[PDB]
Order: C-alpha cells, then structure tokens, then sequence
RNA sequence: CUUUAAAUCCUUUAACGAGGAUCCAUUGGAGGGCAAGUCUGGUGCCAGCAGCCGCGGUAAUUCCAGCUCCAAUAGCGUAUA
C-alpha cells in the first residue's frame, strides 16, 4: 500500500480494481471476446463427425508425424484439428462417424511437439478408445 | 519396411506373450501386514546405501 | 585415532581443564579445531547430506566439473551447524563438509509460546534470517504442533532439536545453498536477540586462561 | 550400395523444385504432386538436388502430403532405366555430380 | 419440499504431500501395529484430533476467568476422561495440546480385545469382532471402530451367542459332526 | 417372523452355503519433480511416449509385451469452471 489515510477506501478500491483488470487470467476470463473465439463455448466435452484423416509433423526437435483428426464441432460448426490420442487408433476412427473430443490439458493451447493443434479424441460412436485399445469392447458395424 | 504411414507397426510386429497363471495377490488388509512384515519386522541392519525394493543389479 | 592440539585450546580440552562448550561459547572463542566438538560432543552428533551439486569452470580443452556438498549437522538438544566444502571428487568433498559444519557450530535457545510448564519446545519470538535473496521467518507454535516447512528447514530445526515452529520463506527457494544458510543465519542469531528474561547484568567470570596460565606455561614453550 | 527394390506402398519420384523448411514436391509416375516432406535421417548428411530420382512413400489415409525415403546415384539411375520399370516418356537430362 | 435431513460432512482429510518417505513410514508403522485396514482410518483419527487441537487453542486464546472457556474447557476435559485417553492428575487445558495419536489409538475395541487376552493378535481380534463373537454390556458388537469408555473396559468378554464363550456349535462343527456319523455308518 | 394402507429393505430366525476358501480387486505408474528394476525380448528419430524438462539414430533405466515392484483401495484416471 501507497496512499495509505484513514478516509482512503474508495481511491484504494478503484485503483485495485483497474490494477486487477490490467492482468491476463482475469482479462480473459471476465471478457466475452475469448468465449466468443472460443470453439468449445467455455465447455469441457463436445461432439463432432469426421471430415478427413490428415497428417502434420513435429517441431524441429523430435521427428515423427502425428496423426491428427479433422472433425468440426456440432454446437456452432466450427472445423477444428484434433489430434487422435494412442497408438493405432487411426483404424479404429472412420470418415464420416461421431466422435467426442476434449481438450489436451493446457486450457486451450498446443502440448509440446504437436503443432497448433490442442484437443483429442476421447470416444469414438460412442465407444470409447480405451475399450477398442485393451481387448475389453468391441465396436459396433 | 513396407510404408511409412502405416499405423501401429511396433503393436502389429510384437511377439505375443500370454500371462502365466500366478497364485492371487492377498488385498484389502492383508496387504498392509505384508508390507509392513516385509519393509520393518525381517530387515537387517546395513551400512551405506539402502537398496530398493526391485534393485535386481 | 590419534590427536595432537596445536592450538592453546586444543590443550585446554584434552587436558580436562573446560568443562563443557558452554563457556566456551559464552567468551567467544574462535574454536579452529574441529575434534573439539567431537570430544565433547560424542555419538549423539548425527549427520546427512543436503545436496551435492556440480558446478564448473570451463577452460581452453574441454570444461572442469567439481562436486560441492552441502551437509548440515547437528545434536538433537541445542546445538547445530552447516557446512559447504567443493573439491574435486565426491567423498572428500563429504569429508570436507563434514569438518566445516563441524567447524561451523553454534547453540540455539528454545522457550515457550503461551504457558510456560515443561521443558521448552519452541523458538522464544520471531526470529528472522537472510542470506542472498532468501528471507526465512521462525515463528513460535503451540505445544504438539509440528514443524511446518519446506523438507530442507524442517529437517534442519529437527537435527536442532526444536519440536514445533511456524515458517515463512520468499525469494528463489530453489537454491537450496541459500536457503540452508538462511535458515542457519535464522536460527544463529537466538543468542544475538535481547529479551526481559535476561535484563540483569550478567558477573564477569574470568577467561580459562586466566586461571590455567600456570598449567600453559608448564605444558607450552 | 545395394539395389533396393519398392514395395506395396512406395514409388519413386522426381524432384521438381527444391524448397526450404525441410519440404519439397516432386511428381509421381504418372504425374500427381505428393508434398514431399524428407526422412528425420536425410536432413544433413546427403542433399537432394533439383531433377533426380528419389524413392518417396505414399499414404493409405489421404493423398496430400508424401514422405522421401530414399536417393539413387546416376548410374544406377541409368541402369533401372534400362530395365525398363518406367515408360518411355522420362528423360533424365543429364544429371550427375561434377569434377 | 420434501422432508429429509441433507446434512452430511467429511470425517478425514489428505495431506498435501502425497510421496513423502518419513510420513508413508510412519502411518505404515502405525498400520502394521495396530493392525488397521486403510490409511483413510488414521487419517480421519487425525481430523479429529486435529479438532480437538484447534478446540483447545481457540479456548486457550480466549482470556482467564469467563464462563464460556470454564464451561467449554471443563466439558472437554470431561469427555476426554470418560474416554480414557487423560487422568484426573493431567485435568488441564494446556495438557490436551500434548496428545498423541497413540493415546487415540488406544481406546479402539479392536486394541482392547487384543490386550486384554480375547485374541492372539490384533487381526485375529479384528477379524474376530467381524465375525460377531464379542459383546459388551448385552450387546453384541461387530464393528472394530468401536470406542470403549472407561466405566465400559470391565464388561468386555464373550457372547452368549458366539461358541466361543458357550452356545451353538457353528458350521464346521456340525458338518463334520455329520461326517463322522457317515464314516460311522 | 417382523415392517407397511399393501409390500420391499434392515434386524431376528430356520434348513443348506469355502483351502488354489475360482465366492480369484481394479485404476494408474515405475529418468527427475514424486513413492517404485540401469530385468528380459521386438521396432530402430519409424511406430509411438511425455501436464514440464525431454525419451526414440540396429546395446531405449521413458515406445510395445512377460516377471517383479510402488501409490490409493471399492475405488482410480482424464477434460474443463
């Protein structure tokens, strides 16, 4: 504390409050522009269906491609990139099927050598990858 | 070699090794007296650096 | 398993002349004798490492790596040291850190918070350290509590022999050098801290050599 | 080296333009373009130049993006030509290393 | 609106350490000697001495010669005896900070059982109130949680239901009573 | 038998009801943070792992499998505010 009176509240909590907006995590999360950018709509699930397989790269360290998902979003129709999690998994997703995709656990930004992308599939027609990974369900066709 | 964008090629070639049958592993509250049995009751004495449990050097 | 006193009070302790370190610590004395405290001090002087990192200075071939260690040590009813030593290898840089923090010993007081019954258990007041950017806080607790810390102070005001304290850091606590030293510089200055307890003026007993001249004068040149 | 022959998945490729970030688009046989991204071990220990017979793979999900695999010497360049696994339309042009 | 109680809260806690040596050693030592099933059990005993703790301060804190701190403190000093973890000769508020685990740990059924000579150890003890052969006052208890008073330490034997202290023979007497009636012919 | 408007469940109580007591406990992990193998085979900057440093280049304490081990335990992991 600076101004530091015994009739000096409101110049504290005024200057407090524009200090405490002049930040990052309470900018983004007390402004509408970053839900209204945001593809999920400040949701932790979303379902979508598959347009394409594609394939991108890693960064310059590592290398190795990563077979990543292009799936659009059925709340508001927008394409996203999400990267399919596990290994051989890619047969397991089909071209034009229901998926559900969640984050990859940064709050919405790329982790480590994945380029750009920041979601991951988690259930497939409604079947999770977990089950077609450990022998324990079967998909339905 | 074959191709490069063909998936799960480590998973498809690994030698495929079924579980041998073991007897089962006591749990709920045995499992307490076993470890506390095996890590504070039979111990000797050492010098030096205690070794781990799964040290198989 | 040998020992030779180079030193006047080297010869003052072997010949069994000062009773205990607390005189000794009273009048001040630069002790540059390390077993002083091993003859007065005996089993009950338990030791472990804090940390042994690398540092190294790089020269025209290559780079040159040496160890430092970090081992603090310390009697569980008062007294406890810190000592730092980098060499080149790794079990002569311990032995090193041994000898310094053995070198490096100071007492520390406990008192009470609240009531005092029993033996004391806690830090006097507020007492508070800093070395580098690293600013460490002891605060008394009730009795039972515990020592509430990082791991590094914690187990250094347990091999002090405090039972319970209240603790808050800032600054880069990472470096555990600092924050070890901090800590000590801490918990050292007990005795440098003035409180009504001990208001009186205090008698001035003479130095040991005042009284042992005789026996110097007959054991030295 | 050794003579090392294709398999179900891979076909060889001609480079067209020499490109920056690691990348490159060389046609097939039959000319369709493969984005040609190079091998991890193909970086800086060998170069590729413009107009040469390489060894690139293909894809059994997309046909967007194509990986290299491998690069032939002239000579051996010119004697698969004389077997006859490509038609009678490539020409090599000449491409060689100098003296 | 309907009528029902919604009322509920959490009797343990987890610490914020999760992997630490000292701490995994000493709740496994404490385990393995009292022979408990989980660590949720010692962590729930040091919720609630971890209350009566914050209790004694709270009251400690408050000044010397009030009604509210000689009632609360006498009330909790009361209680504490009639379980028996404190004397009538440690009857005082400052004393209550100096408690242990131990002394909580003491008073389980479970323990008492082992001590006083029902059982040959302490799993046989918790296994042996799990199977319903230890009463107290005419009531059978099959639960090992069970904290016994001190007026109550005196009344602890065998039920009148259980084989052990005298009844009906149980399953494997019957059966194999019935086998020897069969190989007898 | 009891409960209950009539039941169900709890408790009481019959006759049956276990020795690999198959009446078989999962969920994660094993480089550091952070408790726990420089174990054995396969791929060889490919497939993949990894919240972060980073691990994969034909001897991988990190990928994929067997054994052992660590954590919490009818519960455990993950995404979001």
């Amino acid at each position: 504390g600076k101004c530091r009176g015994l009739r000096t509240a409101r110049k504290l909590r005024s200057h407090r409050r524009d200090q405490k907006w002049h930040d990052k995590q309470y900018k983004k999360a007390h402004l509408g522009t970053a839900l209204k950018a945001n593809p999920f709509g400040g949701a932790s699930h979303a379902k979508g269906i598959v347009l394409e397989k594609v394939g991108v790269e890693a960064k310059q360290p590592n290398s190795a491609i990563r077979k990543c998902v292009r799936v659009q979003l059925i709340k508001n129709g927008k394409k996203i990139t999400a990267f399919v999690p596990n290994d051989g998994c890619l047969n397991f997703i089909e071209e034009n099927d229901e998926v559900l995709v969640a984050g990859f656990g940064r709050k919405g930004h790329a982790v480590g050598d994945i380029p750009g992308v920041r979601f991951k599939v988690v259930k497939v027609a409604n079947v999770s990858l977990l089950a077609l990974y450990k022998g324990k369900k079967e998909r339905p066709r | 070699h074959g191709s490069l964008a063909r998936v799960g090629k480590v998973r498809g070639q690994t030698l495929k090794v079924a579980k041998q049958e073991k007897k089962k592993k006591r749990t709920g509250r045995a499992k307490r007296r076993m470890q506390y049995n095996r890590r504070f009751v039979n111990v000797v004495p050492t010098f030096g650096k205690k070794k781990g449990p799964n040290a198989n050097s | 398993k040998e020992w030779l006193p180079v030193t006047k009070l080297g010869r003052l302790v072997k010949d069994m002349k000062i009773k205990s370190l607390e005189e000794i610590y009273l009048f001040s004395l630069p002790i540059k004798e390390s077993e002083i405290i091993d003859f007065f001090l005996g089993a009950s002087l338990k030791d472990e490492v804090l940390k042994i990192m690398p540092v190294q200075k790089q020269t025209r071939a290559g780079q040159r790596t040496r160890f430092k260690a970090f081992v603090a040590i310390g009697d569980y009813n008062g007294h406890v040291g810190l000592g730092v030593k980098c060499s080149k290898e790794v079990a002569t840089a311990i032995r090193g850190a041994i000898i310094l923090a053995k070198l490096s010993i100071v007492p520390v007081r406990r008192g009470y918070w609240g009531n005092k019954i029993g033996k004391p258990h806690t830090v006097p007041c507020k007492v508070t350290g800093r070395c580098g950017s690293v600013l460490v806080r002891l605060i008394p607790a009730p009795r039972g509590t515990g020592i509430v810390s990082a791991p590094v102070p914690k187990k250094l005001l347990m091999m002090a022999g405090i039972d319970d304290c209240y603790t808050s850091a800032r600054g880069c606590t990472a470096t555990l050098g600092n924050f070890a030293k901090a800590t000590f510089d801490a918990i050292s200055k007990t005795y440098s801290y003035l409180t009504p307890d001990l208001w009186k003026e205090t008698v001035f007993t003479k130095s040991p050599y005042q009284e042992f001249t005789d026996h110097l004068v007959k054991t030295h040149t | 080296r050794e003579l090392v022959f294709k398999e179900d998945g891979q076909e060889y490729a001609q480079v067209i333009k020499m490109l920056g970030n690691g990348r490159l688009e060389a046609m097939c046989f039959d000319g369709v373009k493969r984005l040609c991204h190079i091998r991890g071990k193909l970086r800086k220990k060998v170069w590729i130049n413009t107009s040469d017979i390489i060894l690139v793979g293909l894809r059994d999900y997309q046909d967007n993006k194509a990986d290299v695999i491998l690069k032939y010497n002239a000579d051996e360049a010119r004697s698969l030509k004389a077997y006859g696994e490509l038609p009678e339309h490539a020409k090599i042009n000449e491409t060689d290393t100098f003296g | 609106p309907v009528a029902r109680s919604w009322v509920c809260r959490k009797t343990y806690v987890t610490p914020r350490r999760p992997f630490e040596k000292s701490r995994l050693d000493q709740e496994l030592k404490l385990i393995g000697e009292y022979g408990l099933r989980n660590k949720r059990e010692v962590w729930r005993v040091k919720f609630t001495l971890a209350k009566i703790r914050k209790a004694a301060r709270e009251l400690l804190t408050l000044d010397e010669k009030d009604p509210r701190r000689l009632f609360e403190g006498n009330a909790l000093l009361r209680r504490l005896v009639r379980i028996g973890v404190l004397d009538e000769g440690k009857m005082k508020l400052d004393y209550i900070l100096g408690l242990k685990i131990e002394d909580f740990l003491e008073r389980r059924l479970q323990t008492q059982v082992f001590k006083l000579g029902l059982a040959k150890s302490i799993h046989h003890a918790r296994v042996l109130i799990r199977q319903r052969h230890i009463r107290v006052r005419k009531q059978v208890v099959n639960i090992p949680s069970f904290i016994v008073r001190l007026d109550s330490q005196k009344h602890i034997d065998f039920s009148l239901r259980s084989p052990y202290g005298g009844g009906r023979p149980g399953r494997v007497k019957r059966k194999n009573a019935k086998k020897g009636q069969g190989g007898a012919g």
